[PDB]
RNA sequence: UCAUCUAGACAGCCGGACGGUGGCCAUGGAAGUCGGAAUCCGCUAAGGAGUGUGUAACAACUCACCGGCCGAAUGAACUAG
């Protein structure tokens, strides 16, 4: 009880780098930059020698030490994203009523429209946020792919879409027409 | 062939419908032994024997419900022939 | 043509969870103890292919 | 060392002279379909998609079990199984003939084509088939001459199966979906 | 309180169907209990008459000490603030 001093190692490659203010963190790499605010728990960071950043905390309960590995996961995942890119492949499925999806720009907004979903006839709209793009997958039927640097934005967008394509007042296990993720990987491979 | 049957699962085609054996797991014994087998197999089933037919049993010794494994003359006399269904020439012990 | 003013409030609530196949019984995510009334709700949980 | 000999110092030591290779992976198929056809010549087949006891193997290092296993040497993560079979593949097309009464598959999986087979009268009573309100089967009878009013397609490939839709529909004794090739390698040294 | 660990196990995937499973009801048909008794053996890393089980069984599938790198505490049942 009361782990007086507990830490965790985090690596960083040579191409990228990071700069930590008092509480803000800012990563920069070849693919781009990224920033994040850590005004949540206030744990210490200690450089060793250009490759090894140790996250550390002193005196706390299990609730207080869990946040340590949580922020380790956050930082190493986001630097992995900015040094390697993330992508999410989702699929469409339809029983009898085929879907009609489209991308539409207006006023520098860039929304996405969905139509013919179980016979609806007025627009099912959904927006998109920055730092992420989409292309309809060629040479393959009924898929879409998100691709970006961060993870929180793109995962939230995919979840928003796959939650918006929901239906009620019908049979609860016969109708399984919608959109859902399928693959979660990187824009590159083995790097 | 044989009225006996063990579990199976294979392919199908040609809109089939017959009352024959569905190719169980122990038909190689029927293939290597004599052809006749559907007859004299109503109720009489022998749980006895001591016969050695084909001398390629070293492979069946492994995991074909291995009879003896180590002791060449402890349980072979009890399992081999007893597990066989070749002939019913005499009925004197189950 | 239908309007979202009707479609949304017709399909707004919470029809979405896993699905069962065997004995006509799926169980929810949360876990306190065994399935019976004194206990209730086991600790089974898994993703679904498509939201129903 | 009491029980380990029956697997290592017994079976492998008595059959350390095999050079066949049948690498298969059960990704998602009816297990007995591949299992019975690996068997049938039963007693020479057993799946052994193994575990990590190679620290102990190196501690007791003097195996030389399969020198032909040097191909996926950087695949120490859910490796294939050390299974021993030396069967022939020119047996099913000549030795066994006219089976035609094997068991159907799971009965429920997806079919490749949209087919409606014509039903012949048998002279039985209707059973427990009063569950079709969702999509259904609009049909009409007139003394054998059946007439379908509208057609329905239920599902495509890449989706799981329902729960209570495999009772008294496929009554032709046909395996709905086996018809496939699933094997990683089939070599001999 | 009870069992395993530097003689190094957990969380990163598998399956186990030899004889009985073709076990009984006024001698043209009943293949693992619709109307009633019973769950062991030789086998001894695989190697079951089964919680559920398609015409009112003849054509029945899923699962059980075993097995591929790294490297250290984990697992189970109770007690009261
Ligand atoms: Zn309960």
């Amino acid at each position: 009880m009361k782990y007086i001093q507990t830490e965790q190692q985090i690596e960083v490659p040579e191409g990228v780098t990071v700069s930590i203010k008092s509480r803000i963190v800012k990563v920069v790499g070849p693919r781009g930059t990224l920033t994040k605010n850590l005004k949540h728990i206030d744990v210490t960071f200690t450089k060793v020698n250009n490759q090894l950043i140790k996250v550390a905390v002193h005196n706390g309960g299990r609730k207080h030490v869990a946040a340590l590995r949580t922020v380790k996961s956050l930082v190493d995942n986001m630097i992995t994203g900015v040094t390697k890119g993330y992508k999410y492949k989702m699929r469409y499925v339809y029983a009898h009523f085929p879907i009609n999806v489209n991308i539409v720009e207006k006023d520098g907004a860039k929304f996405i429209e969905v139509r013919n979903f179980l016979g609806d006839k007025k627009i099912r709209n959904v927006p998109v946020r920055d730092g992420v793009t989409i292309e309809f997958s060629t040479n393959v039927k009924d898929e879409i792919v998100l691709s970006g640097n961060s993870v929180e934005d793109v995962s939230q967008n995919a979840a928003d879409l796959q939650q918006i394509c929901r239906v009620r007042n019908k049979d609860i296990r016969k109708f399984l027409d919608g959109i859902y993720v399928s693959h979660k990987g990187f824009i590159t491979e083995d790097l | 062939k044989g009225i006996k049957v063990t579990v199976q699962l294979k392919i199908q085609n040609r809109q089939a419908a017959a009352s024959v054996v569905p190719s169980a797991s122990s038909l190689v014994i029927t293939a290597l032994k004599e052809p006749p087998r559907d007859r004299k197999k109503d109720k009489n089933v022998k749980h006895s024997g001591n016969i050695q037919l084909d001398e390629i049993i070293e492979i069946a010794r492994q995991m074909r419900d291995k009879s003896f494994g180590r002791t060449l003359a402890s349980v072979t006399k009890e399992i081999l022939g007893t597990a066989q269904s070749v002939g019913c020439r005499v009925d004197f012990k189950n | 043509i239908i309007e979202p003013s009707l479609k949304a409030l017709a399909s707004k609530y919470n029809c979405d969870k896993s699905v069962c196949r065997k004995c006509y019984a799926r169980l929810p995510p949360r876990a306190t103890n065994c399935r019976k009334r004194k206990c209730g709700h086991t600790n089974q949980l898994r993703p679904k292919k498509k939201l129903k | 060392r009491e029980k380990k000999a029956e697997y290592f110092a017994k079976l492998r030591e008595y059959l350390e002279e095999y050079k066949s290779l049948f690498v298969v992976g059960v990704d998602n198929v009816s297990s007995q379909q591949m299992h019975e056809v690996r068997k049938e010549l039963r007693g020479r087949a057993v799946v052994l998609m193994g575990k990590n006891t190679m620290v102990r193997r190196a501690i007791r290092g003097f195996l030389s079990d399969l020198p032909d296993f040097e191909k996926l040497l950087p695949f120490v993560k859910g490796n294939v199984g050390f299974v021993f079979t030396n069967e022939p593949l020119t047996e099913i097309k000549n030795v066994i003939v006219s089976n035609r009464v094997a068991a159907p598959a799971r009965a429920g999986a997806v079919a490749p084509e949209d087919i409606w087979v014509r039903a012949v009268n048998t002279g039985m009573e209707p059973g427990k088939t009063s569950f079709f309100q969702a999509l259904g089967v609009p049909t009409k009878i007139a003394r054998g001459t059946i007439e379908i009013v509208s057609d329905v397609k239920v599902v495509d490939a890449g989706n799981k199966v329902g729960q209570s839709e495999a009772s008294l529909l496929n009554l032709l004794n046909i395996s709905p979906f086996t018809f496939g090739l699933t094997v990683v390698q089939v070599y001999d040294n």
